[PDB]
DNA sequence: CGCTGGCACTGGCCG
DNA sequence: CGGCCAGTGCCAG
């Protein structure tokens, strides 16, 4: 359910999307990333109705997360018609993501 | 005999003003203080010892003290004082030859932590002193309420100021002591501190002086200064600068950029068991957070992190980008860090072409940069270092290198990049006796580059001729032996040539000369039998070295111990020259005599000269720009002139080889033109 | 075991 | 962020 995200797929996916959409930007060498990546597992099946998750691996994909400031990750930047709505850094909890949703969409 | 020390407001470049001065007579065994008001003064008490044939005591008095007085008394008083070579003592030089195991902080030049081994305590308290004086100074001031300025403990005098002018001279009389008590350069049936100028250098090892000769040469060419074509040298860095923002443009879209972690402030511990994890890179827990615009949470860890773009520059990112290539390293260094210099980077390969060729971006990217931090950024580079009088006055300490050879800094115009390499002409040809315009006519001068020829394998010659009764110094006088060496080694230049021999003769592994030559480490190995085979003399001389410095030694661990018979070898003029290690000491043998060679021939070229009636001075005939080890560039005012400089210079050659009595005759080749590119 | 040297640039550490 | 310093690698003879 989560999608995949490369530099030469952000914009259509992404920046132009209907609805809302959930970005990760994460790397496989970050301790909080690895914590978080379950709980977004569950986020995406629930959503599944008004939210998209889609990942962007910022080793892979150099390119996009240096035009939003990533200063720290894992970082969820929250996007809706091709602008940035809200955006929380950390490995939240279960219960607390679900409440940034709920209260942002 | 009588031991000074001056104070004055600046370095010799622009000293202005004579602050005070001490003097303490041997004769009285009194100190004497002088004032500013006293000058005048000052100045005829030294010369009162100069009437009497004495000497005068100075502490780095050959670099500075001795030809600030001369200025100082023109500017000040109008007097024309010219303190005469053979009445002045320096114990920085003496420090230097008696103490040459040791460094030193070159007068305060340096900072003594980051100088290896220990050092000479007098000598240390002495290069100490204005830094000293300076910190009292601030202390002394801000107990004031004032504030402190630039260097203003140098604009004018103070009794603070005389105090320490004293201190000097107190410390540099007990120096000149303790280095007056070494018997193997100054015989103790003579008291040296009551003698003769005369006496002092004819009874004293022909090393003291020679080293005072020497640096009494030196000081003066450091005072000639080396003509620079800044506007030649500004328009390179233009040059370069533009190839070098093209190259990184290039390298920078290849290799893109990525993130770090950066102010981890907590080890990441793993949620289940609690237990810490350490390769992880360190986080951060918000606190705070939890609509709340804020992006933090509470218990929400995250790890912080940089963006850092590909800098050519950093061998590190280069090599996380080649293996990333598929490049795996083979060669690594003690830390466990991959290898990365030309050497290999000429031999990684990996799939993608573009990073392949880029690859070549990065060894021109590296060598320009070599370039631009010598001729204009670095903190020792040209630009920064040119004089108001178009010239660069660099540093040269006559006896730096435990060999007897000298160094050069402040910038070292003895690492110059050569004609024969990336954008040699253009740094070489910046330099020159052109780019001077005499004082009176304003035409251009001229320059004499002389080089002493195959200096180290004559050496090698006179000292097997034991062994092989002559022979190997007959065939020297054969040819070029650098270009019969190349043809016979098979080898491409004849700088390489070079480069093969002397790595060759002093211990080089079988590897190191087959890269130097570059093959595997079996052609660095037939050629080092072809070679040592063709003359087995050099395997006699090197045993003796042994029998003579070595007893026996271990090999307990990453390190040497040595049981030496004694570690040290007599020069060519009887000092004592330090040999650091056995597999070495050849090396410090013929080393120490070719430095030793073209110290007495530099010094004997320009007695010649002033003996045939030539001035030394841009005021004059002829100015010594540089001596870079066997190699002298000398400005001329006429080609009229750098004919005579040239043929002059080897009269002087042959003269040395006749007064050490060489079993290998030496000689000298010379060219007249323009500048550096054309003269070497 | 090349050896003598000077010196530049990167990256970890700290006031 | 500039000073101290180790680790590296190049320039000359
Ligand atoms: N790579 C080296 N390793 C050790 N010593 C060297 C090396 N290169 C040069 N030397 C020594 C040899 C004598 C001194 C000056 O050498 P220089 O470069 O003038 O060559 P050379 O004097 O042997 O012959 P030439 O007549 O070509 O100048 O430095
Ligand atoms: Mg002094
Ligand atoms: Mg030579
Ligand atoms: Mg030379």
């Amino acid at each position: 359910k989560i999608i995949h995200l490369t530099d030469d797929s952000f914009d259509t996916d992404v920046l132009k999307a209907d609805g809302a959409i959930l970005v990760d930007f994460w790397a496989e060498w970050c301790g909080p990333c690895k914590m978080i990546a379950p709980i977004l597992d569950e986020i995406a099946d629930e959503y599944q109705g008004k939210l998209t998750v889609a990942k962007l691996n910022i080793d892979q994909n150099p390119g996009t997360a240096p035009k939003y400031g990533i200063r720290g990750i894992p970082t969820l930047l929250l996007f809706k018609n091709g602008e940035v709505a809200a955006t929380k850094v950390g490995a939240l909890s279960k219960g607390q993501l679900k409440e940034f949703l709920d209260a942002n969409l | 005999m009588i031991v000074s020390d001056i104070e004055a407001n600046a370095l010799l470049e622009s000293v202005t003003k004579f602050h005070c001065g001490v003097i303490y007579d041997y004769s009285t065994a009194e100190y004497v203080s002088y004032r500013p008001s006293d000058f005048g003064a000052y100045l005829d008490a030294l010369e009162a010892e100069v009437a009497r044939g004495g000497l005068i005591v100075f502490h780095n008095g050959h670099k500075y003290d001795v030809p600030a007085l001369t200025k100082l008394a023109k500017l000040q008083l109008n007097r024309e004082f010219h303190l005469p070579r053979e009445n002045c003592i320096d114990t920085l030089v003496l420090s230097r030859l008696i103490h040459s195991n040791l460094k030193d902080t070159d007068m305060g030049l340096l900072r003594s932590g980051k100088l290896p081994g220990a050092l000479e305590a007098w000598g240390y308290r002495l290069g100490e002193m204005k830094g000293e004086y300076k910190d009292d100074f601030k202390r002394m001031l801000e107990e004031q309420g004032e504030e402190y300025v630039d260097g203003m403990e140098w604009w004018n005098f103070n009794e603070e100021m005389m105090d320490y002018n004293v201190q000097d001279v107190v410390v540099t009389k007990a120096l000149l002591e303790k280095l007056l008590s070494d018997k193997h350069y100054f015989p103790p049936e003579i008291d040296f501190t009551d003698v003769g100028y005369t006496t002092f250098w004819s009874e004293s090892l022909e090393a003291v002086d020679i080293e005072h000769r020497a640096a009494w040469l030196l000081a003066k060419q450091e005072r000639n200064g080396f003509p620079f074509d800044t506007k030649a040298i500004e328009e390179l860095y233009v040059e370069l600068a533009a190839r070098r923002s093209e190259l990184l443009r290039k390298l920078t879209e290849t290799f893109g950029s990525w993130y770090q972690p950066k102010g981890g402030t907590e080890m990441f511990c793993h949620p289940r068991t609690g237990k810490p994890l350490p390769k992880y890179p360190r986080i951060k827990t918000p606190k705070v957070g939890g609509l709340d615009t804020r992006e933090y949470v509470a218990g929400a860890p995250y790890t912080p992190v940089e963006h850092v773009v590909f800098n050519p520059s950093s061998r590190d990112h280069i090599q996380k980008k080649l293996q990333e290539a598929g490049w795996v390293p083979t060669k690594y260094t003690d830390k466990g860090a991959p290898v990365v210099d030309d050497e290999v980077l000429e031999g990684v390969r990996v799939d993608d072409p573009e990073k392949q060729a880029a690859i070549d971006l990065i060894k021109e990217y590296l060598m320009i940069q070599k370039r631009i931090g010598q001729s204009a950024e670095g903190d020792k580079a040209w630009l920064r270092y040119v004089a108001e009088d178009g010239k660069i006055h660099g540093s040269v300490n006559p006896n730096g290198a435990v060999t007897g050879r000298a160094t050069h800094a402040f910038p070292n115009l003895a690492q110059i990049p050569g004609v024969r390499s990336p954008y040699g002409e253009q740094c070489r040809a910046a330099f020159g006796a052109e780019h001077h315009l005499d004082g009176i006519t304003g035409k251009p001068w001229v320059q004499a580059g002389i080089d002493a020829s195959g200096l180290e394998l004559r050496c090698l010659a006179h000292f097997m001729a034991r062994f092989d009764n002559g022979e190997y110094a007959h065939e020297i006088l054969n040819g070029d032996i650098h270009t019969k060496n190349q043809i016979a080694a098979e080898l491409p230049t004849r700088d390489n040539a070079k480069t093969f021999i002397y790595g060759f003769l002093y211990g080089a592994g079988d590897e190191a000369i087959g890269q130097i030559v570059g093959a595997g480490k079996e052609r660095g190995k037939e050629l080092k039998k072809k070679f040592l085979e063709n003359t087995p003399a050099i395997a006699a001389l090197r045993e003796s070295i042994q029998q003579t410095l070595v007893e026996s030694s271990q090999w307990v661990a990453g390190e040497q111990q040595v049981k030496w018979k004694r570690r040290w070898i007599k020069g060519l003029d009887g000092r004592k020259v330090h040999v650091r290690s056995p597999h070495a000491a050849l090396n410090t043998l013929l080393q120490s005599a070719g430095a030793l060679i073209c110290k007495l021939w530099i010094i004997k070229t320009e007695e010649m000269l002033v003996e045939k009636g030539l001035k030394h001075g841009w005021d004059g005939d002829f100015a010594y720009m540089a001596w870079v080890h066997d190699e002298i560039q000398v400005g001329c005012r006429t080609e009229e002139i750098a004919q005579v400089v040239i043929e002059t210079a080897q009269e002087a050659m042959r003269w040395v080889g006749d007064h050490w009595n060489f079993r290998c005759l030496l000689d000298t080749e010379g060219k007249m033109g323009p500048n550096w590119a054309i003269c070497h």
